[PDB]
């Protein structure tokens, strides 16, 4: 029952400890063609696919409130990267999937959220990190979180070298507890894929 | 219509009292109404 | 953009004469001769069009004569009735609008000609 | 209505510094202007320095312009007159005041409402 | 008795742009008839569309001249109604009195060379995101552009798109901050045959969806 | 009720789960358009002030409830108490436009001035936080409602009309130091 397969482009990703998909703030994008781009925007389907990223090592000496962030878009080395440095205005949403593989004989809880317009949180504000689209990773139940978010911002198209609307956040809620038969450490990775990639304003070359 | 309590229409036109929105969806209302209730499993009242 | 060399300069007394030659490699753009007086700004002297019209600065008018050879890809500047003022390094490269005589700060220059008139 | 509590007076000698404070009794949401009046021995009361509550707009007297400094604490609802490099002429009785009714800069030193009993500052030489 | 009212506070004072009228003092006045008077305009942008006016290039000329050089960049100017090239335009003279704008801006290129003189030109829109504009048509061929040569029809109109993040743009560049918020427009000289001193006149008018938004009064008076 | 916690689905149990009865509720006072529609103070005024809503006090009613949203849209009303005339220029205007009477200028009546301003920002929505910059801790300079100017301004009040809030953020309360709860004085009659 808890078997999920996501296919983004020519890339797939299967998980047998699925707990569902979390949609944040919307179940689909709003109008991609607006009056600010004057009819000259195009969609790129070759850029919508998965790419890996390493977040942090979940050790037992990290207490509650340990925050790790990753601003999106990141340093991309593929088609998405040449899109970012080749066009002036871009917009796209995200389809994120975080995995923390230990074994079922561990304990602890992680909070995986997608925060819009990141700003550093005070120690008392971390108690309310569940106001954003989120899921939990508990070795007791699952090894994989999955959130899907639209594009939002004050502008309909963005210059990603100047602004980053979304940020992926992983917070230690309950410290990792291990035993003699449990995994002594857990490594956390992200599998992110842009969604509905539209571009506008082609730039001159550098060569 | 929040915090206005006069029954009579406004003296000025709508074009001058405030700006006009143009077109080209409450998320949390639907997110709360679609909440789970009831129970899970069987019940023995 | 262009690789161009100059020759013909040297030392001469007042009232002498010289013939400066320059050879280029690219296209048929309107060429001209520039000089950098000692301690003064580089200034245009005489410019020639693509197989035709020539134009001269006020001071050097009538004493100099510029000519072009398209086949050999060369330009010549014949200097007569020299004066002690005309001592400088005589560069050559492209020039825009030989009518107004507006030089081109475009790119690299070749330092190959030095003239030293004595008196 | 409002009573003013003054603190920090005393005796010093020339060249030292003093710090006067004044806190009103009620914390109503008005734009009051805390000021300082001084009355020299055998002379009449006169304006020294005022400050607005909203911003830090400060008035001063020609006598004490570079020496004195006035500030306000939004949190504790206080005002402080930092007197520096006192002269032997600075001996007087220093009074605070409120001026709740109007808060414009042009009239910031003419008509105050609540005074509060004055402090004694007697600098020696 | 009589109707009681509340003379509200904050209401009543004169605002110089308020939408209400004054009370008259001189009744029954008839004007001389001006039926069908010629040359009426009810919108500034109608005149700004139908009547284009010249740009101002170096030395204060409405035109760019072909160059006997290796340089193929005729002129380059920011997409800004406050640019140095648009300082003498009617579009700019109107746009100085508004806060924001949006829409198309048309450029017109009229060739005034002789019949025995040919040329080929190119104009590119370089949106923001590079630090310096390109100076070669080979490198500016990757933007939005158009090419055209000379012939019987001596005019050419190119339409600058409104492409940005916000729905509106300021009609005034803020401060000595560099790298204009909108792009640049670069005119190139692809090639020319026997065109040594022939010129190309440039002018600008408003587009089909151009718009100015918030009236202001910004000049020192 | 028992459910899968890590899935993050909302769960609302009732008192009916053990014989109770959910009562009828009225939530007119926690309406977004209702609660944001009250005049609140701006305690840093200048001879020239740029109307930025992030200058309201961070712990006031409207100030804090505005910091608890990522994006927002609103018209505005202002109550200014000034000397001389009061000029208003819209969003994007030069700073030198504030010295001319072609712009909205209010000749001062006795108590104060109460106006209604539209929304003039070039963006569809304004934001309280921005992750990045806007030139080539600090929000973009286009996040304002215009500017006012007088010879001196004594107080400024603002009011949000037709307010819309998006994407909520944390909203905190005063912290309890060592008590069992935060105790304070509550109004009660004399004697």
């Amino acid at each position: 029952d808890r078997t999920l397969t996501t296919r983004n482009g020519h890339t797939t990703s299967t998980t047998q400890s699925s707990v569902g998909v979390t949609y944040g703030y919307s179940t689909g994008e709003d109008h991609v063609s607006g009056p600010n781009t004057s009819g000259l925007e195009t969609r790129v389907t070759q850029a919508e696919r998965f790419f890996k990223k390493h977040l942090f090592n979940w050790t037992t000496d990290k207490p509650f409130g340990h925050l790790e962030k990753l601003k999106l878009p990141t340093d991309h080395k593929g088609v998405y990267g040449h899109l970012v440095d080749s066009f002036a205005y871009m917009r796209n949403g995200w389809d994120v999937e975080v995995s923390a593989v230990g074994n079922q004989f561990n304990g602890g809880c992680l909070l995986v959220a997608m925060v819009p317009e990141w700003k550093k949180f005070t120690p008392r504000e971390k108690y309310q990190l569940t106001l954003f689209p989120h899921q939990f990773i508990s070795p007791r139940t699952n090894m994989t979180a999955h959130i899907t978010v639209p594009y939002l911002g004050v502008n309909r198209y963005d210059q990603y070298k100047k602004h980053k609307p979304w940020t992926l956040v992983v917070m230690v809620v309950s410290p990792l507890t291990t035993s003699s038969i449990g995994a002594t450490e857990i490594k956390v990775y992200a599998n992110i894929a842009p969604t509905h990639v539209h571009v506008a304003g082609e730039l001159p070359s550098k060569e | 219509s929040g915090n206005t309590g006069s029954i009579i229409n406004n003296y000025y036109m709508q074009q001058y009292q405030n700006s006009m929105d143009t077109q080209l969806n409450d998320w949390f209302s639907k997110l709360a109404s679609s909440a789970f209730s009831g129970l899970f499993g069987a019940l023995l009242a | 953009q262009v690789q161009l060399q100059e020759s013909g300069g040297g030392l001469v007394q007042a009232g002498g004469s010289l013939r400066l030659s320059c050879v280029y490699s690219g296209g048929a753009y309107s060429m001209g001769w520039y000089r950098q007086a000692p301690g003064k700004q580089r200034e245009l002297v005489a410019a020639i069009t693509d197989d035709g019209i020539t134009n001269y600065r006020d001071t050097v008018k009538g004493r100099f004569t510029i000519s072009r050879d398209n086949a050999k890809k060369a330009v010549y500047l014949q200097m007569n009735s020299l004066k002690p003022e005309d001592t400088a390094v005589y560069h050559c490269n492209t020039v825009r609008r030989v009518a107004t005589l507006s030089g081109s700060s475009s790119g690299s220059w070749g330092q190959g000609t030095q003239v030293t008139v004595s008196s | 209505q409002v009573q003013l509590q003054e603190s920090g007076g005393g005796l010093v000698q020339a060249g030292d510094s003093l710090r006067l404070s004044c806190v009103p009794s009620v914390r109503t949401s008005d734009n009051y202007i805390m000021g300082w009046f001084r009355q020299p021995p055998g002379k009449e009361r006169e304006f020294v320095a005022a400050i607005r509550r909203s911003d830090g707009t400060t008035k001063y007297a020609a006598s004490v312009k570079g020496r004195f400094a006035i500030s306000r604490d939004v949190a504790k609802n206080a005002a402080y007159l930092q007197m520096n490099s006192l002269k032997a002429e600075d001996t007087a009785v220093y009074y605070c005041a409120a001026k709740y009714q109007s808060t414009f800069y042009s009239t910031m030193d003419v008509q105050y409402d609540y005074w509060g009993q004055g402090t004694q500052v007697t600098v020696s030489s | 008795g009589i109707v009681p009212v509340a003379c509200s506070d904050g209401y009543g004072g004169l605002v110089t742009t308020d939408p209400k009228t004054a009370d008259p003092v001189y009744g029954k006045v008839y004007n001389p008839p001006r039926t069908n008077y010629p040359g009426r305009f009810t919108n500034l942008l109608d005149v700004a569309e139908a009547c284009p006016t010249f740009l101002c290039f170096d030395d204060g000329k409405p035109y760019v001249v072909t160059r006997e050089d290796e340089q193929r960049l005729l002129a380059k100017f920011d997409v800004s109604l406050a640019a140095k090239h648009m300082s003498n335009t009617y579009l700019s003279g109107i746009a100085q009195y508004y806060a924001q704008y949006s829409g198309t801006i048309n450029l017109h290129f009229m060739f005034t060379g002789s019949t025995d003189s040919k040329a080929r030109y190119m104009v590119a829109y370089v949106p923001p995101g590079v630090e310096t504009p390109p100076d070669t048509p080979e490198r500016a061929a990757h933007c939005i552009h158009a090419e055209w040569d000379t012939g019987l029809n001596s005019k050419f109109t190119f339409s600058i798109p409104y492409v940005s993040a916000a729905d509106y743009a300021y009609t005034a560049s803020d401060v000595a901050e560099t790298t204009n918020v909108q792009g640049w427009v670069c005119i190139y000289q692809i090639t020319h045959g026997k065109a040594q001193n022939d010129t190309l006149v440039v002018s600008v008018s408003a587009g089909k969806d151009f718009e100015l938004r918030l009236p202001i009064d910004p000049r020192t008076q | 009720t028992t459910s899968a916690g890590e899935s993050a689905d909302p769960v609302t149990t009732t008192v009916e789960n053990y014989g109770g009865e959910t009562q009828v509720q009225r939530r007119h006072h926690t309406d977004v358009g209702f609660i944001m529609d009250r005049f609140v103070k701006i305690n840093n005024t200048n001879p020239t002030h740029v109307i930025d809503l992030m200058q309201t006090h961070q712990h006031g009613l409207v100030g804090a409830l505005l910091r608890a949203a990522t994006y927002y849209f609103s018209d505005l009303e202002i109550v200014v108490r000034h000397e001389g005339n009061l000029t208003w220029v819209p969003n994007g205007a030069p700073e030198a436009a504030l010295s001319n009477a072609g712009n909205p200028t209010a000749y001062n009546k006795a108590p104060f001035t109460r106006l209604a301003l539209p929304y003039t920002a070039p963006h569809r929505v304004l934001a309280t936080v921005y992750n990045g910059t806007s030139k080539y801790t600090q929000l973009p300079a286009s996040f304002n409602f215009g500017a006012i100017r007088a010879t001196d301004i004594s107080e400024l009040l603002v009011r949000m009309k037709r307010a819309e809030l998006y994407c909520p953020r944390p909203l905190l309360a005063v912290e309890v130091t060592a008590q069992d709860r935060h105790k304070q004085k509550i109004i009660a009659p004399a004697k």
